[PDB]
RNA sequence: UUGACCUCAAAUCAGGUAGGAGUACCCGCUGAACUUAAGCAUAUCAAUAAGCGGAGGAAAAGAAACCAACCGGGAUUGCCUUAGUAACGGCGAGUGAAGCGGCAAAAGCUCAAAUUUGAAAUCUGGUACCUUCGGUGCCCGAGUUGUAAUUUGGAGAGGG
RNA sequence: GUUCUUUGUAAAGUGCCUUCGAAGAGUCGAGUUGUUUGGGAAUGCAGCUCUAAGUGGGUGGUAAAUUCCAUCUAAAGCUAA
RNA sequence: GAUGGGGAAGCUCCGUUUCAAAGGCCUGAUUUUAUGCAGGCCACCAUCGAAAGGGAAUCCGGUUAAGAUUCCGGAACCUGG
């Protein structure tokens, strides 16, 4: 199966480097036995391992940049929500529900009343 | 009460102050690595007769290299990895969309003894 | 004419506005005042300032309120003040036109006023 | 084109009225959405009538 | 021609690598209709027209 | 108060006081590019009474159009067609200049919303108008809930559908018999009544 | 000489925004001819197709510078009807609405023009902190060529 | 249904007397041109020329003058089903 | 064929040095000067456009199933530093 990203996350940058170096040379040999042999299925799984070691790696930094931009105003581009363009554009829930101050007024006066019509 | 004299009768922009970057925030949050490392530009070696001929003959090396990569990456990337010194490195795309490196490596080396190192023959 | 001018300004510059600093000076004067003698509109004395605004002092020359009006030689829109000769003279005030609005706006702590 | 005792008839066909036909086969399922709505909108609302 | 560009050459090493026939393996699958490659390409009844 | 005296002069235009005023600005503003921002309102009155207020997000911008009629394209005069049709020149343009000016400053400034225009000057050559805009990003704007409806994404490029004062006058929405063609839709009634409408049960 | 204002610029200045796709439905511009008239020019096709610009989940319209002539109704939209009607029209072919009425659904409001003048009371931004789709303080700035409160015609304001 | 804050000598509503009552212009409107409409001595739109008023202005489907009446309040704007 | 500007309802059109405040080469300053500052220099002002036009510089012998003025051997040259 190769690695596992619950036992990666427990580890730190310099030893997933290694890791990492570790399983490309690992490729490469394979590489070189799958042209001198008819087949080799194992390139899949360390092919994958590099995937899941680098997966973990991009995970870790970003959450160290997320840290760091920790409750700041303007985060980076890639860290804000995605949520769609229409969306990051026209009003927040703030300056949707903001009411000029007459209006405030006339709401709290006059708001709508629950009626009942028996008696 | 005093006015200006200009020798030339042509105005121009003034030079003024040119402010550099200052950002708020990053325009990316974490740093690409390196796209095309050693092991990306050597990705398999070439083990027909012919580049087999060239191995045992001209001391020549023969690698299928990513088409991204340059002479120079692939001397590097040789270097680096078989721990080889390397002359002339010759290039070219096959008729498959794939590169082809013939890397002739010094007289103290012998690029057979690197081939049955490196595993093929 | 610039010695009149002088004359003018000084006499203004005596009667300049408020600034941020002093009006949270006197507002924490006022503050205190509504606590300990609880006298609303009588802790702080009357202000003598000068008075702003084109609005505000065509409102004033209405009502035959202003003792002296000053007015730029400026604004390039000059709709906005050229009606004033006439006001002030139907209305009886005296006026002049001095030069600058940006004198204007110093001694009343703008940039640009027009009128004083 | 005109033939025996017959009343003249003024039908207003000669444009393209075919591509602005309207069927109400949505009679029933539009009643069906409009008595929803309105107990919908008694329950969301209140007890107002 | 034999001086291209790049450009050129990247589309004919595509039509080189499609221009086989089918795996055999693939007739033996399970729900097959695949008997045969459509989509060849002779160099006498075919230009590709770059 | 002084924007009533400025609507009484400014209505009186030609005066010799404003005439001389026309003049002045007229070149001025010919010497000026064709679309080119103002950094104050000329008539600050007018502006006002059409919604713009003097704080951050609201713009001025002045714009040229050219004068007179639209000359029907069609190389060499021919229409190729029947002689209702043939006319090249005596044809008016169902639109306004006024319009055809905030189309070219909102196209111009597209972060920006037109909210309206107003004549300021005009010659044998071109008339010239002044559009206010509205930086609808800009979060006075975004806050100030008296404006926060310019933010909305219906209200993109209103010179454009005709939402504007001098566009809904060009397509002939107001109320009355005089307006029954185009009160809601010229398009709209028209499809209504050229629709045929058949029920499940008929005759 | 020093420091302002106005106007105009430049910066890989800090932060943002527009573009293009889709385009059934929607808002507009532009705009034919075939065809019908047993010919054909006005007309008709059609204020259509094609072309262009612009949006949303609906859009537009919308709370009367209305309809009316009633014992008067009362934003807008849509359906049934009015109506193949009044009217237009080589009064030829052809075109052709609206008010009333019945129903669905219902919802009302905001600015400018007013001296707060015994106190720009208003707001963007930056920074520090925080119970951080925002708040408080501090500092530059915008702004009196007018930002807030108050008032919009049904009313409403100043005094008592 | 619950729990914490009472922000408030703040805000809103109601009656009588008096003084006021600001209401959108190169616009409305008109002439001409063209287009459009069922709109007919001109329905709307647009271009050019002329260009207002304030017990006013618009509309009242036959042009005009005179006298009345009725009904709205443009030339700025938002809004679901 | 961009830009600046101007036309055009607009798709886009003109035009390519123009009714534009359209930049850089060096020097010092020096061991605060990063590159500003004391200076002086210049005026033209995109970009695309020719495997036959212009153009820095290579030849021999040998070698493969199929590559060669490209590989091997030997002998040279240009550019940049």
């Amino acid at each position: 199966a190769g690695v596992k990203a619950y036992e990666l996350r427990t580890k730190s940058k310099e030893q997933l480097a290694s890791q990492l170096v570790d399983l490309k040379k690992e490729l490469a040999e394979l590489k070189v036995q799958k042209l001198s042999r008819p087949s080799l299925p194992k390139i899949k799984t360390v092919r994958k391992s590099i995937a899941c070691v680098l997966t973990v790696i991009n995970e870790q930094q970003r959450e160290a940049v997320r840290q760091l931009y920790k409750g700041k105003k303007y985060q980076p581009k890639d860290l804000r929500a995605k949520k769609t363009r229409a969306l990051r554009r026209a009003l927040t829930k703030f300056e949707a529900s903001q009411v000029t101050e007459k209006q405030r007024k006339k709401q709290i006066a006059f708001p709508q009343r629950k009626y009942a019509i028996k008696a | 009460k005093a006015l200006k004299v200009r020798t030339s009768a042509t105005f121009r922009l003034p030079k003024t102050l040119k402010l550099a970057r200052a950002p708020k925030y990053a325009s990316k949050a974490v740093p690409h690595y390196n796209r095309l490392d050693s092991y990306k530009v050597i990705e398999q070696p070439i083990t027909s007769e012919t580049a087999m001929k060239k191995v045992e003959d001209g001391n020549i090396l023969v690698f299928q290299v990513s088409m991204k990569a340059n002479k120079y990456q692939i001397k590097k990337a040789v270097k680096e990895l078989y721990e080889v010194d390397v002359l002339k490195v010759n290039t070219l795309v096959r008729p498959n969309g794939t590169k082809k490196a013939y890397v002739r490596l010094t007289a103290d080396y012998d690029a057979l003894d690197i081939a049955n190192r490196i595993g093929y023959i | 004419d610039r010695n009149t001018a002088a004359e003018t300004f000084k006499l203004f510059n005596k009667y300049r506005p408020e600034t941020a600093a002093e009006k949270k000076e006197r507002l924490t004067k006022e503050a205190a005042a509504v606590a300990e003698g609880k006298s609303k509109q009588d802790a702080s004395p009357k202000p003598y300032a000068v008075k702003y605004g084109l609005n505000h002092v065509v409102a004033l020359i209405e009502n035959k309120k202003a003792k002296l009006v000053l007015i730029a030689n400026d604004v390039d829109p000059i709709e906005l003040v050229v009606f004033l000769p006439a006001l002030c003279k139907k209305m009886g005030v005296p006026y002049a036109i001095v030069k600058g609005k940006a004198r204007l706006g110093t001694l009343v702590n703008q940039k640009t006023s027009a009128v004083a | 084109a005109i033939s025996k005792n017959l009343p003249i008839l003024k039908n207003h066909f000669r444009k393209h009225w075919q591509e602005r036909v309207k069927v109400h086969f949505d009679q029933a399922g539009k009643k069906v959405s409009r008595r929803n709505a309105r107990a919908t909108r008694a329950a969301k609302i209140a007890p107002r009538p | 021609a034999a001086q291209k560009s790049f450009r050129i050459k990247q589309k004919m090493a595509k039509a080189k690598k499609q221009n086989r026939p089918l795996p055999q393996w693939i007739r033996l699958r399970t729900n097959n209709t695949i008997r045969y490659n459509a989509k060849r390409r002779n160099w006498r009844r075919t230009k590709m027209n770059i | 108060g002084a924007y009533k005296y400025l609507e009484e002069l400014q209505r009186k235009k030609q005066s010799d006081v404003l005439r001389f005023l026309q003049r002045v600005r007229v070149w001025e503003y010919r010497q000026k590019n064709v679309i080119h921002r103002a950094a104050r309102p000329t008539r600050p009155d007018k502006a006002r009474r059409l919604g713009y207020k003097a704080k951050q997000g609201f713009v001025i911008y002045r714009v040229r159009v050219r004068r007179g009629n639209r000359k029907r394209p069609v190389p060499k005069g021919a229409t190729y067609g029947k002689p209702t049709n043939q006319g090249v020149n005596e044809l008016k343009y169902q639109r306004s200049l006024r319009a055809t000016a905030e189309e070219r400053v909102g196209r111009r400034a597209a972060n920006l919303r037109v909210l309206n225009s107003y004549w300021v000057n005009q010659d044998s050559t071109y008339k010239y108008f002044e559009v206010i805009l509205v930086d609808p990003q800009h979060k006075a704007i975004r806050r100030d809930a008296r404006y926060n409806w310019i933010c909305d994404p219906v209200h993109k490029h209103r010179e454009a559908r005709g939402l504007t004062a001098t566009g809904k006058k060009s397509r002939g929405i107001n109320k009355g018999h005089k307006f029954n063609n185009t009160k809601a839709g010229r398009r709209k009634t028209w499809k209504r009544q050229n629709t045929l409408s058949l029920w499940r049960y008929r005759k």
